[PDB]
């Protein structure tokens, strides 16, 4: 008996079974609805769509998240997302074998006991854990000392992990994440005089920013080129045929995530909550963690995110003790990854929330066992 | 021991003295005790004697007075019957395994001596008759 | 109490385990005055009770179980006695066959004895290896369950020599007009030199479990043989301790670097070659390599594996050897490259016959793949050796199962196998100075087979139990499975051994440390020593073992990665490379997983037959014939798990007794006057007067059933009474003489 | 969420 292990991205689920490489089911975590009379008879409609049906079809549709910032916000869009899961796409019954889920640190009490109560109710599961996922992205690095940026859709945050303990009161959490940088990309692509105003092309947004993006080494020299010269610019077919040519504005979005102060927002940018998340440590660890300094999660994807996080933390830093950056190009599944290794270990087998304890100590079970 | 006893006693010793100044060895009691009918083991002629060692054994010399008290503690068929049935159920023993166990364990005889009191007891098969050799050695 | 003035008792003595020595004056209760052989007494004190010794009609017996004191010094002695005065070389105890290596050439194989013990049954007659395999082939001809002869010891002990004559008996007494007497033993210089090993305290020792088959069709005709392996230790390939060597043709490769066949491998010497270089040791003194060299290829030549493929094996064994020596900078803690020129790689590409270019990628890198998009990432140092340390172990147990199949090639028939008896070469328990994961397989397999054992024994005398109306009760099954959990199962020492190959940043030291919190006193058999954090001792079958965890966590680790098999795959020069590789989740299993699973495989061949036994023993390190160090023997005898027998036999009833047999012995004991017209009741009267008659001895419908020591108490009382009636017989005797020689004096 | 943002 192998337990699952499945991830719930705010943007995009990652599935598989314990002690896989990596996941074989991938799909974005997205619900989509018609919203259009169909005006075939014998058409054989069905209500709704969830991940890959949906966006084939996402034209036709309205689309969905059901998570937002790492809290599930429609439990009842969510449990088809968890039922195709296990029954369309892995094809296996989840009250055959235990399962992982991974969560965002410091997300509202009810995620958690609610997320616990549809996996004994609704899908008689065996026994189930959750944990934090920048926890499980040092699993995966091979690490137990560590300091980690970990973001994805909905949140960032840093976690520091010394010598395998946790340090509660130094984590800090974020909200720009790749919607807020989507949701900025719009409004700086009208700018150029294209718009996107539904769901639909959202989906469309998404793959320019993914595609096109990168991150400005040194941001004002190259903002002063581009008003100087056309050469950064490069352009995108439109899924019709129409080509849309972008410049600047490419690299503007990601620098978001080290200036909030356009998206409007209060704090500081990732640099400076990590360095802070590190100055709220001890100073006996310090200089441990500027060593094992890890990225994790796909917004940390962008081209040169890593050289740029290493000059702008060199320039807070001491100059003596030394910084680093790790950065592997598998961190996207870096969470996933980690949790497969978790699940896998023989210690681990005695964690699980059976649900015998659960029927016992009802949803409060998960504060009492779990971290 | 009446006089007469102790009368015929003492010329039994006197017969066992080799040398005239009448007495004998240690190691000759046994025998004279045997000759005049008493059937100790050497281990109680030894008792008797104090269990004495070699050289005294050997070469010490005693006159009867000192043999009489030795003698006395000494003399101080079932049994016998059952003890042959021991090695027989024809009524037979072999002479082979008799001999063996004469000259093997216990207090080892030579084989001259076993074949002196076996000589013409045993048939042609080399077989005894143990009630009738044991009621010859009796008399 | 037995103990009086004559009675024997056995002293402990370093220079033979055991010394006889003589019960001078009776004991009664606190130190006891002996005679000893060497000196009139000497004396020895009782303390928080020394081991009788049996009467003489028990020793030199043909059956351990004969016994009435079930001790080591017994067990000792009688193998002496029958090993040095009598030249009797096989004994038996319960059901085993003990042989002791007369280590010499002795007339016993002959025609005339094969048919004198064809056709009689197992106790019929004095012990030999033909009274063995004649137990298999009439259980074969009975029943439809066919049979399995299992060999144990030390290589040294001879186990090739007993299944040479095994296949002698087989091949002789079958009928059959087929030759698997001469292709079989022209194998084994093939598969000692692929597959047996130098170990530190031992030459020549088989490192893995070799099974052959014997077919026999619906006629019993010999039609045909087919060998399997198990259990090999993969991981002596690329690692060693002091002083031991890794299997023995890349030395007798290395040997044959001067030679003009070989030229193009470019092999040094042995220490040239960083898996041969680690043992330290490239010689064995009186062995000529490049002389095995010799008898290994002319044995490939008579089973017929042709000159190419020989040609093709030899520059694979190069091929790994170069593989090994290449040498990894590292750049960073996540990145490792090989330098520009690097000569290892490039020799070795030169003889796989692939680019430099894709080794040297694939060597530094893993490539990580969902269906939909696939990165190739950089490694570590640490990884990268375990990685290529890995792939040479993969590709020379490949070799071996591709070798072990041509070898079955030749020795398999066309005609169908109706049924088979397999002889099984296994290893014996193994316990050094120092202890290791080898050490912990080898002992953990014994501990699977002596369970098998057990079983096999505890069946089979419920059997004659109830063939005797005796109830099955009184026996009890001695049972080591609570030591089988602690190894095999979850959260044992090899599942936490394999969780800390997965889990990051895992040591020997912090193993050792969730050991310690997970057996420590949770368990009886765990115990860890005062003085050390970096071992453990567990109470195992035949001793206590303390096991070293330096270095477990390198030899466990196996993982291959697919990118650098698929390609060798690409490899066009030769055909042996890609043949080896033709035919997922076997590539992420560490060695201790493939052992385990491999020890099953064994188990469900071995528990789907009727077992039969044998032991060998060594009797001297020395060579010398027909002389036999009680040291030595008392060690392989533990080794062997024979005296664990005979421990787990003196709980039960070991002797058993015939009524006509007793009763013609102890007549003596009896008086006609009690005896009666049945022996049975007779003897049931008897033997209640003369003992405890209920739970100190049994009756069976046909045998008397006694615990151990009672019938020496039987042949006490017998021999002491014999004695007193022969003492008194002859004192009338001597009162008769000396009337005799009165007489004399008469006359 | 439940207050401090949308959700
Ligand atoms: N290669 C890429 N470059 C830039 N952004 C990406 C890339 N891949 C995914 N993203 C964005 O990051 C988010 C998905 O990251 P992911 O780690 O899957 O989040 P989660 O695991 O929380 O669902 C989405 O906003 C997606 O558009
Ligand atoms: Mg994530």
């Amino acid at each position: 008996t192998t337990a699952l292990v499945c991830d719930n991205g705010s943007g995009l689920v990652k599935a598989g079974f314990a002690g896989d490489d990596a996941p074989r089911a991938v799909f974005p975590s997205i619900v989509g609805r018609p919203r259009h009379q169909g005006v075939m008879v014998g058409m054989g409609q069905k209500d709704s769509y969830v991940g890959d049906e949906a966006q084939s079809k996402r034209g036709i549709l309205t689309l969905k998240y059901p998570i937002e910032h790492g809290i599930i916000t429609n439990w009842d869009d969510m449990e088809k997302i968890w039922h195709h899961t296990f029954y369309n796409e892995l094809r296996v019954a989840p009250e055959e074998h235990p399962t992982l889920l991974t969560e965002a640190p410091l997300n509202p009490k009810a995620n958690r006991e609610k997320m616990t109560q549809i996996m004994f109710e609704t899908f008689n599961v065996p026994a189930m854990y959750v944990a934090i996922q920048a926890v499980l992205s040092l699993y995966a690095s091979g690490r137990t000392t560590g300091i980690v940026l970990d973001s994805g859709d909905g949140v960032t945050h840093n976690v520091p992990i010394y010598e395998g303990y946790a340090l509660p009161h130094a984590i800090m959490r974020l909200d720009l994440a790749g919607r807020d940088l989507t949701d900025y990309l719009m409004k700086i692509l009208t700018e150029r005089g294209y718009s996107f105003v539904t769901t639909a092309e959202r989906e469309i947004v998404r793959d320019i920013k993914e595609k096109l993006c990168y991150v400005a080494l040194d941001f004002e020299n190259e903002m002063a080129t581009a008003a100087s010269s056309s050469s950064l610019e490069k352009s995108y077919e439109l899924p019709d045929g129409q080509v849309i040519t972008i410049g600047n504005e490419r690299f503007r979005c990601p620098e978001t995530l080290f200036q909030p102060s356009f998206i409007g927002m209060e704090s500081a940018g990732i640099h400076e909550t990590t360095y802070n998340s590190i100055m709220k440590c001890d100073i006996d660890i310090r200089k441990d963690l500027y060593a094992n300094n890890v990225m994790s999660g796909g917004t940390t994807m962008y081209p040169g995110i890593a050289d740029r996080m290493q000059k702008e933390i060199t320039a807070l830093a001491p100059s003596t003790m030394k910084i680093k950056i790790i950065a592997p190009p598998e961190r996207k599944y870096s969470v996933w990854i980690g949790g497969s290794i978790l699940a896998s270990l023989s210690t681990f087998q005695q964690m699980w929330i059976t649900k015998q304890e659960y029927d016992e100590a009802g949803p409060s079970i998960v504060h009492r066992k779990c971290f | 021991f009446n006089k007469d006893q102790l009368e015929e006693f003492k010329e039994a010793f006197e017969l066992f003295d080799r040398v005239g100044d009448g007495k004998i060895l240690y190691s000759q009691c046994g025998d004279v005790m045997r000759a005049l009918g008493q059937n100790p083991t050497n281990a109680e002629v030894l008792k008797v004697l104090g269990n004495p060692k070699s050289d005294e054994l050997k070469s010490r010399r005693v006159d009867f007075e000192t043999f009489l008290p030795m003698l006395q503690a000494v003399a101080k068929y079932e049994d016998y019957l059952e003890g042959f049935r021991v090695f027989d159920g024809n009524g037979k023993v072999m002479g082979a395994e008799l001999r063996h166990v004469l000259t093997t364990l216990g207090e080892k005889m030579t084989e001259e001596e076993v074949e002196t009191v076996l000589a013409g007891h045993e048939d042609s098969n080399g077989c005894i008759n143990y009630e009738a050799f044991l009621k010859h050695i009796l008399s | 109490e037995l103990y009086t003035k004559y009675a024997r008792v056995w002293i402990p003595d370093p220079e033979e385990v055991w010394k006889s020595a003589e019960l001078l004056k009776d004991y009664k209760p606190k130190v006891l005055q002996l005679r000893l052989e060497e000196g009139k007494d000497l004396e020895y004190c009782l303390d928080p009770l020394p081991p009788l010794r049996n009467p003489d009609i028990l020793v030199g017996e043909n059956d351990l179980t004969a016994l009435s004191y079930l001790h080591e010094p017994a067990v000792l002695h009688n193998l002496k006695v029958r090993f040095i005065d009598s030249k009797l070389i096989y004994t038996y105890c319960g059901i085993v066959l003990v042989a002791i290596n007369p280590y010499e050439q002795l007339p016993i194989y002959g025609e005339d004895i094969i048919n004198a013990y064809s056709g009689q049954n197992m106790g019929d007659m004095d012990p030999h290896i033909f009274a063995v395999a004649e137990e298999a082939y009439k259980q074969m001809a009975r029943d439809e369950r066919n049979q399995s002869i299992i060999v144990s010891g030390e290589s040294g002990a001879g186990k090739t020599v007993s299944a040479k004559y095994a296949m002698r008996y087989f091949a002789t007494v079958s009928g059959s007009a087929a030759n698997v007497e001469e292709k079989v033993l022209a194998s084994n210089p093939i598969m000692e030199s692929i597959g047996n090993a130098k170990t530190t305290r031992n030459d020549n020792s088989s490192r893995f479990g070799k099974y052959i088959e014997i077919g026999f069709d619906k006629r019993y005709r010999i039609i045909g043989a087919n060998m399997r392996t198990y259990l090999l230790e993969k991981s002596r390939v690329v690692f060693q301790a002091e002083e031991e060597r890794n299997y023995h043709i890349f030395y007798q490769l290395c040997a044959s670097a001067a030679l003009p066949e070989f030229k193009t491998l470019r092999l040094g010497n042995a220490n040239y070659f960083h898996y041969t270089k680690q043992g330290g040791s490239p010689v064995i003194d009186g062995i000529d390599d490049a002389k095995e060299m010799v008898n290994t290829r002319q044995a490939c030549t008579l089973l017929g594996i042709s000159d190419s493929y020989q040609m093709g094996i030899f520059r694979i064994l190069a091929g790994i050897l170069h593989l090994g020596n290449v040498e990894f900078a590292s750049r960073d803690s996540d990145s490792c490259a090989i330098p520009p020129k690097h000569d290892p790689l490039t020799i070795f590409c030169d003889l796989m016959g692939v680019d430099y270019e894709e080794m040297a990628h694939w060597l530094c890198h893993r490539k990580l793949a969902t269906a939909t998009e696939t990165y190739i990432k950089p490694i570590s140092k640490l990884h990268a050796i375990n990685a290529r340390d890995a792939l040479a172990k993969h590709i020379y147990a490949n070799l071996f199962n591709w070798i072990v199949d041509h070898v079955n090639k030749a020795l398999h028939s066309t005609v169908k196998q109706h049924s088979f008896i397999g002889v099984l070469d296994i290893y014996g328990f193994e316990t050094f100075e120092i202890n290791s994961f080898e050490q912990f397989c080898i002992n953990y397999a014994n501990e699977k087979l002596q369970q098998q054992f057990n079983m096999h024994v505890f069946k089979l005398e419920q059997e004659e139990y109830m063939k005797e109306q005796i109830p099955w009760t009184l026996i009890d099954f001695y049972d080591n499975q609570p030591c089988i959990n602690l190894i095999e199962a979850k959260m044992g020492v090899l599942d936490l051994l394999d969780e800390e190959c997965k889990m990051p940043k895992g040591s020997d030291d912090t193993w050792a440390q969730k050991l310690y919190n997970t057996h420590l006193n949770k368990c009886a058999l765990f115990e860890k020593p005062r003085l050390s954090n970096k071992a453990f001792i567990i109470k195992h079958f035949a001793d206590k073992v303390e096991y070293q965890c330096e270095g477990f966590l390198e030899k466990n680790k196996d993982t291959v990665y697919e990118e650098q098999i698929k390609v060798l795959k690409s490899s066009k020069k030769f055909k042996l490379l890609p043949e080896l590789f033709q035919d997922s989740k076997e590539h992420k299993k560490t060695v201790g997983h493939q052992f385990r699973n491999s020890l099953h495989l064994l188990m469900e061949t071995l528990n789907a037959t009727t077992p039969h036994y044998v032991r060998c023993i060594k009797p001297n390190d020395f060579k010398f014939p027909f002389t036999f160090d009680e040291k030595r023997a008392v060690q392989q005898l533990r080794a062997c798990g024979v005296l664990e027998t005979i421990r787990i036999s003196a709980a039960g009833f070991p002797s058993r007794w015939t009524y006509q047999e007793f009763f013609s012995r102890y007549r003596v004991l009896m008086k006609q006057k009690d005896v009666l017209s049945d022996r049975k009741q007779t003897c049931k009267n008897v033997l209640e007067k003369l003992i405890l008659d209920k739970d100190k001895y049994q009756f069976g419908k046909t045998k008397i059933f006694f615990r151990a020591g009672q019938v020496a108490y039987l042949e006490k009382i017998r021999a002491d009474k014999l004695r007193a009636a022969c003492i008194r017989i002859q004192k009338t005797i001597r009162g008769w003489l000396m009337r005799k020689k009165y007489m004399r004096m008469r006359r | 969420w439940x207050a401090x943002c949308p959700a």
